[PDB]
């Protein structure tokens, strides 16, 4: 084939635009009532629970291969982001 | 919770002790001897309520009849209350405030 011929089209209607039909949450008023959510007992429990827990994932640089050359980009890039806390 | 408190000790001395109301003929005006002796029943109805009440055949002495029972504001303290501990993010066991609530089962692979 030549290429991608059809572009990536919006999720809007005449209604819902850009995935949003709510004009109080439509443009970036809906990002006040986001931060404002902030302010809930049960809203920042949540997120500090599922947050935290993503922080203790035990997370692993996996290589592409078994050859010393993966293996060698794949400690480059471990020690580029740090896996280990500090650096 | 705070609001709430000073509402249940506004609430408490209504629902407790009952406000006194009493009424008099106009003929008693303010700073007289019957004025001095109805500020005297009232206050003996507060303070020493033994001594009795004696009254004229005129006057009406009466409690204000609120015709409700005090709601109970226990749940909405401790749903306050659980509003707090829950914005700390932690368990209602560690903190003495499971009531009536159920126990965790299982829990999942790491708890609060």
């Amino acid at each position: 084939l030549e290429g991608a011929s059809v572009p990536v089209m919006s999720t809007s209607y005449d209604v819902v635009v850009d995935r949003e039909f709510d004009e109080l949450l439509q443009g970036k008023d809906g990002l006040l009532v986001y931060h404002k959510m902030l302010s809930d007992g049960t809203v920042k429990n949540a997120l500090n629970y599922i947050f935290g827990r993503i922080r203790s994932a035990k997370w692993y640089v996996e290589p592409a291969s078994t050859d010393p050359e993966d293996i060698a980009i794949a400690a480059f890039i471990h020690a580029q982001l740090g896996i280990d806390d500090a650096s | 919770k705070r609001a709430l408190i000073l509402l249940i000790n506004h609430g408490l001395e209504r629902f407790m002790i009952g406000v006194p109301t009493l009424t008099i003929p106009k003929s008693v005006r303010q700073g007289t001897k019957q004025w001095e002796a109805a500020k005297e029943i009232v206050k003996n109805f507060v303070q020493k309520p033994r001594h009795g009440i004696i009254l004229p055949d005129d006057w009406k002495f009466d409690t204000v009849d609120l015709k409700s029972a005090m709601p109970d504001a226990i749940p909405y303290l401790t749903y306050h209350d659980a509003g707090i501990a829950r914005a700390l993010g932690i368990d209602f066991n560690t903190v003495q405030l499971n009531m009536g609530v159920q126990a965790v089962n299982i829990g999942e692979f790491v708890s609060l």
